[PDB]
C-alpha cells in the first residue's frame, strides 16, 4: 500500500502560525486527511479544525497551517516540560506523534535615549514587541526595572494592541539613589518564563568634550614579538578636530575574570596632531611577571587603559581597550559550519570559519587540508573557505586536519584544528546515498541559488525513484516546501531557488527520496546542508542629509531630514551626543544583534548531514513520522547538545 | 475509573455494573457475596485466604463502589444507602480483626467515610510495625499489598507524619511488579 506521512517542526510555539505538511507515497487517487490536535497527557481536545485532500494531481501534497492558543490551562505548568500531540487522519488509517512544545512566544528588544544616567534625570524607554516573525504583535507586556542588587523600584502592565507593537513609557530617576548598575526586565504575559533584559548606568557626571580611542597594531600580541605591542593612540574632539595634549598610559594582565595591573608599565607621551603612540616592550613584560617562563603567558588576555589631558588642562578623558589576548596564533581556525557526518564513497564538502583571536572574522587567509599540500583555498568575506575531499566508501570515521599556509608566517605560527567526522548509515547497509550540493557565497535577497541532487543506488531502483521531497527551514518554522520530479537516468536535477528577504539570516535545506527497496522494504535516505545568508534589514529604512551645502550648521539651524524607508512603516527617533556613547557605549541595540538573538533560539543544532536519515531531521530540527513506521527521534531537550569543545 | 482519564469509558454499561453489584450480590445488612470465584485463584492475592474473608471482601467491593461514586452517582441513587449499610456492618465488626491485611483493606474503606476515628483509628496504628509496615506472616507479597491499602488510608485520612517512613520502605523493598499471582500487588503499589 502507499505511504503516509506526515513533516513538522521538533518543537511548537505558543502564540504563533505552524506550519504542517502533510504528504502520501507512491499513492493512488484521491484521499481525504483531517486534521486535530490534543493534549498531552489525557485527552481535552484543545484544536480541531482544518482538514485537506491529498491530490495526485499535487502528487499527493498539501500544507495547511494552524496556530495554538494559550489560556490559564496552558500556561500552568512554567517550570518543567510539557507535550502536546498531533492527529491526521489519512482516508482510514490515521498517523500521530507526541510533539514537544516551547512556551516562548515572541521577542522583545528595549531602546533607552541613554546608555548612562544622571540623579534627578528622566529616562525615555521605547519597548518593541514582536512575534517570532520578527512582524509587530498586540500582547500585554510586564515590565520591571530593578536596583543594583536585584530590587523592583518600578513596574509596569500595559498591551501594545493597535499602536503598532510599540510602547513609548517615562519614568524619572529620584535623587536619592544608589550609584552603579541598572537593569530594565520584561516578558510578555502568556509567557512568564521568558524574560528579556537589558542594563543602564546611573553615575555623576558632566560629558567630556573629546574622545580617545586606543587602537592596538594588532588585535593580539604574539609572545615571540621582541617589539612587543604597540598601541596607536587616537584623540579628537567630539566635532571632529584635532586633540592637543598629553597622555599618561598603563598596561596590565587579564587572567579569567580577575585583572592584575603592571605598574612600570606607565609612559608618558604627549599627543601631537591629534595622536600619539606608546610601545610596552617584550623586556618590560617579562620583567612585570613574576614566573620567566613564556609559555604560561599563552591564554591569558592584556588591557590597556589610558588618561589624557588637554594642554588647556581644563578637560580629562580616560578610555580602555581590553581582551587583548596573548597566543601563539594569529588566527583561530573551527569546524563550526562543517557538517560532521560524511557520504561514504561519495565526496564531501568541508566549510572551515577561521577568524581572528578576537573573535573577529579572517579575511582572505589560505588554508589547506594537512593531508596533500596541493588542495589548498583561501577565505571569503565571512571568513569561512571552501575545501572538498574524493571519499572512499571507508565505514570507519575519517579524520580531518585542516591548517593555514599563509605566506612569511613560521609553522609554529600556523593555526591548525583537527576533528573526526563520521559515516552515514544506510538503511540495512544498502549504500544507496542522497548527496546534496550547493554554491557557497554571500547571499543577498533576489540572487537565485542552484540546488543540486545527486542520487546513488544501483540502477535496478532508480527507476522507482520518481520525485525527491524537500522542505526549508528557517527560523524555527517551515516556510517553503514541494516536490521535484525525476524522469529514469537523471540522477542529478537542479532546482534553482530564488532569495526573498524572508530567508534572512540563515536557513536549512533538507531533501529526502523513499523507495521499497532491497527485499521488499521502505528505505528513507535523507540529506541536509545549512546556508548563511548576508545579515540585512528585511525593509530598508535610511536616514540621510535633506541639504546637500552647509556643511557643519550652526547651533540652533534649521535642517531637513530625509527619511526614505518602506511604505506603510512606522519609525521611531532619538538624537543623542556621542559623548555619552564616549562615556559608556555598551547595550547599543543594532539589527545585527536582532539577527544574533533570532540564531541564538534556533532549534537547529548541525550544519547539516546526520547518522541516518533520522539524524538528517532531528539535527535540522525537523520530525517525521510514516504510516509503515519510519520516524524520528525522540527530542525531549529544547536547548541543543553541547559539543565536546 | 482509572481507565476514564485515559480511554472513553461507556457509561451506562458501568453504572450497570454498579446497578447490579447493589441488587443482586448484596445483602440487606451490607455484606456482598460471592456466587463463583476466579479461575485464576491466583490473582486474588491476599484474598485468597478464608480467615475473615466476609469482612475483606465487603471492604474491597466499598472501596471500588466509592472510587465510582462520582459517575454513578446520579445514574443510581441507591449508592450512598448501599455505601452506609456496608459501612455499619465494617465499622461494628472492626475491632474483633486481627490480620493485618484484613485492619489495612478495611481502613481505607472506613478512611473515606470518615468513621476511621478513635480507637478504630488507634488500632489502625498499632497494627503497624516498625511505624512503616503493616506486615502479617508468610510471603512478603501480601504484606506490601496490605501496606498498600494503608498507604492510601493514610493520604486520604490527610495525616503526613507518618508516611514517609512508609514510603522510604517501599522503595527499600525494590518491587517491580510483575510473577505469578502478583495481580493485586502490582495494582495497588503503583496507585499508592
Ligand atoms: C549603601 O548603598 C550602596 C550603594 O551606593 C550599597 O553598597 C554597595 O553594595 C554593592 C554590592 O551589591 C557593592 O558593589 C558596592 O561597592 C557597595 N557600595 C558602597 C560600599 O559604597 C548598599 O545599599 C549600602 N552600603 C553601605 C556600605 O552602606
Ligand atoms: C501552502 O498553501 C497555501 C495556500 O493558501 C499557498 O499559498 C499560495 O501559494 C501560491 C503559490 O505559491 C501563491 O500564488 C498564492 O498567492 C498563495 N496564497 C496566498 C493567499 O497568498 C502556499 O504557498 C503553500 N505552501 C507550500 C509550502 O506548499
Amino acid at each position: 500500500s502507499p505511504m503516509y506521512s506526515i513533516i513538522t517542526p521538533n518543537i511548537l510555539r505558543l502564540e504563533s502560525e505552524e506550519t504542517m505538511v502533510l504528504e502520501a507515497h507512491d499513492a493512488q487517487g484521491d484521499v481525504p486527511v483531517t486534521v486535530t490536535v490534543h493534549d498531552f497527557p489525557g485527552k481535552k481536545l484543545v484544536l480541531s479544525s482544518e482538514k485537506t485532500v491529498l491530490t495526485p494531481a499535487t502528487n499527493h501534497m498539501g500544507n495547511v497551517t494552524f496556530t495554538i492558543p494559550a489560556n490559564r490551562e496552558f500556561k500552568s505548568e512554567k517550570g518543567r516540560n510539557k507535550f502536546v500531540t498531533v492527529q491526521a487522519t489519512f482516508g482510514t488509517q490515521v498517523v500521530e506523534k507526541v510533539v514537544l512544545v516551547s512556551l516562548q512566544s515572541g521577542y522583545l528588544f528595549i531602546q533607552t535615549d541613554k546608555t548612562i544616567y544622571t540623579p534627578g534625570s528622566t529616562v525615555l524607554y521605547r519597548i518593541f514587541t514582536v512575534n517570532h516573525k520578527l512582524l509587530p504583535v498586540g500582547r500585554t507586556v510586564m515590565v520591571n526595572i530593578e536596583n543594583p542588587e536585584g530590587i523592583p523600584v518600578k513596574q509596569d502592565s500595559l498591551s501594545s494592541q493597535n499602536q503598532l507593537g510599540v510602547l513609548p513609557l517615562s519614568w524619572d530617576i529620584p535623587e536619592l539613589v544608589n550609584m552603579g548598575q541598572w537593569k530594565i526586565r520584561a516578558y510578555y504575559e502568556n509567557s512568564p518564563q521568558q524574560v528579556f533584559s537589558t542594563e543602564f548606568e546611573v553615575k555623576e557626571y558632566v560629558l567630556p568634550s573629546f574622545e580617545v580611542i586606543v587602537e592596538p597594531t594588532e588585535k593580539f600580541y604574539y609572545i615571540y614579538n621582541e617589539k612587543g605591542l604597540e598601541v596607536t593612540i587616537t584623540a579628537r574632539f567630539l566635532y571632529g578636530k584635532k586633540v592637543e595634549g598629553t597622555a599618561f598610559v598603563i598596561f596590565g594582565i587579564q587572567d579569567g575574570e580577575q585583572r592584575i595591573s603592571l605598574p612600570e608599565s606607565l609612559k608618558r607621551i604627549p599627543i601631537e596632531d591629534g595622536s600619539g603612540e606608546v610601545v610596552l616592550s617584550r623586556k618590560v613584560l617579562l620583567d612585570g611577571v613574576q614566573n620567566p617562563r613564556a609559555e604560561d603567558l599563552v591564554g591569558k588576555s592584556l588591557y590597556v587603559s589610558a588618561t589624557v589631558i588637554l594642554h588647556s588642562g581644563s578637560d580629562m578623558v580616560q578610555a580602555e581597550r581590553s581582551g587583548i589576548p596573548i597566543v601563539t596564533s594569529p588566527y583561530q581556525i573551527h569546524f563550526t559550519k562543517t557538517p560532521k557526518y560524511f557520504k561514504p564513497g561519495m565526496p564531501f564538502d568541508l566549510m572551515v570559519f577561521v577568524t581572528n583571536p578576537d573573535g573577529s572574522p579572517a579575511y582572505r587567509v589560505p588554508v589547506a587540508v594537512q593531508g596533500e599540500d596541493t588542495v589548498q583555498s583561501l577565505t571569503q568575506g565571512d571568513g569561512v573557505a571552501k575545501l572538498s575531499i574524493n571519499t572512499h566508501p571507508s565505514q570507519k570515521p575519517l579524520s580531518i586536519t585542516v591548517r593555514t599556509k599563509k605566506q612569511e608566517l613560521s609553522e609554529a605560527e600556523q593555526a591548525t584544528r583537527t576533528m573526526q567526522a563520521l559515516p552515514y548509515s544506510t538503511v540495512g547497509n544498502s549504500n544507496n546515498y542522497l548527496h546534496l550540493s550547493v554554491l557557497r557565497t554571500e547571499l543577498r535577497p533576489g540572487e537565485t541559488l542552484n540546488v543540486n541532487f545527486l542520487l546513488r543506488m544501483d540502477r535496478a531502483h532508480e527507476a522507482k525513484i520518481r520525485y525527491y521531497t524537500y522542505l526549508i527551514m528557517n527560523k524555527g518554522r517551515l516556510l517553503k516546501a514541494g516536490r521535484q520530479v525525476r524522469e529514469p537516468g537523471q540522477d542529478l536535477v537542479v532546482l534553482p531557488l530564488s532569495i526573498t528577504t524572508d530567508f534572512i539570516p540563515s536557513f536549512r535545506l533538507v531533501a529526502y527520496y523513499t523507495l521499497i527497496g532491497a527485499s521488499g522494504q521502505r528505505e528513507v535516505v535523507a540529506d541536509s546542508v545549512w546556508v548563511d545568508v548576508k545579515d540585512s534589514c528585511v525593509g530598508s529604512l535610511v536616514v540621510k542629509s535633506g541639504q546637500s551645502e552647509d556643511r557643519q550648521p550652526v547651533p540652533g539651524q534649521q535642517m531637513t531630514l530625509k527619511i526614505e524607508g518602506d511604505h506603510g512603516a512606522r519609525v521611531v527617533l532619538v538624537a543623542v551626543d556621542k559623548g555619552v556613547f564616549v562615556l559608556n557605549k555598551k547595550n547599543k541595540l543594532t539589527q545585527s544583534k536582532i539577527w544574533d538573538v533570532v540564531e541564538k533560539a534556533d532549534i537547529g543544532c548541525t550544519p547539516g548531514s546526520g547518522k541516518d536519515y533520522a539524524g538528517v531531521f532531528s539535527d535540522a530540527g525537523l520530525t517525521f513520522t510514516s504510516s509503515s513506521g519510519q520516524q524520528t527521534a525522540q527530542r525531549a531537550e529544547l536547548q541543543c547538545p553541547q559539543p565536546a569543545a | 475509573s482509572l481507565a476514564v482519564n485515559l480511554i472513553a469509558i461507556d457509561s451506562q454499561v458501568l453504572c450497570g455494573a454498579v446497578k447490579w453489584l447493589i441488587l443482586e450480590k448484596q445483602k440487606p445488612d451490607g455484606v456482598f457475596q460471592e456466587d463463583a470465584p476466579v479461575i485464576h485463584q491466583e490473582m486474588i492475592g491476599g484474598l485468597r485466604n478464608n480467615n475473615e474473608k466476609d469482612m475483606a471482601l465487603t471492604a474491597f467491593v466499598l472501596i471500588s463502589l466509592q472510587e465510582a461514586k462520582d459517575i454513578c452517582e446520579e445514574q443510581v441513587n441507591s449508592l450512598p444507602g448501599s455505601i452506609t449499610k456496608a459501612g455499619d456492618f465494617l465499622e461494628a465488626n472492626y475491632m474483633n480483626l486481627q490480620r493485618s491485611y484484613t485492619v489495612a483493606i478495611a481502613g481505607y474503606a472506613l478512611a473515606q467515610m470518615g468513621r476511621l476515628k478513635g480507637p478504630l483509628l488507634n488500632k489502625f496504628l498499632t497494627t503497624a510495625k516498625d511505624k512503616n509496615r503493616w506486615e502479617d506472616p508468610g510471603k512478603q507479597l501480601y504484606n506490601v499489598e496490605a501496606t498498600s491499602y494503608a498507604l492510601l488510608a493514610l493520604l486520604q485520612l490527610k495525616d503526613f507524619d507518618f508516611v514517609p517512613p512508609v514510603v522510604r520502605w517501599l522503595n527499600e523493598q525494590r518491587y517491580y511488579g510483575g510473577g505469578y499471582g502478583s495481580t493485586q500487588a502490582t495494582f495497588m503499589v503503583f496507585q499508592a
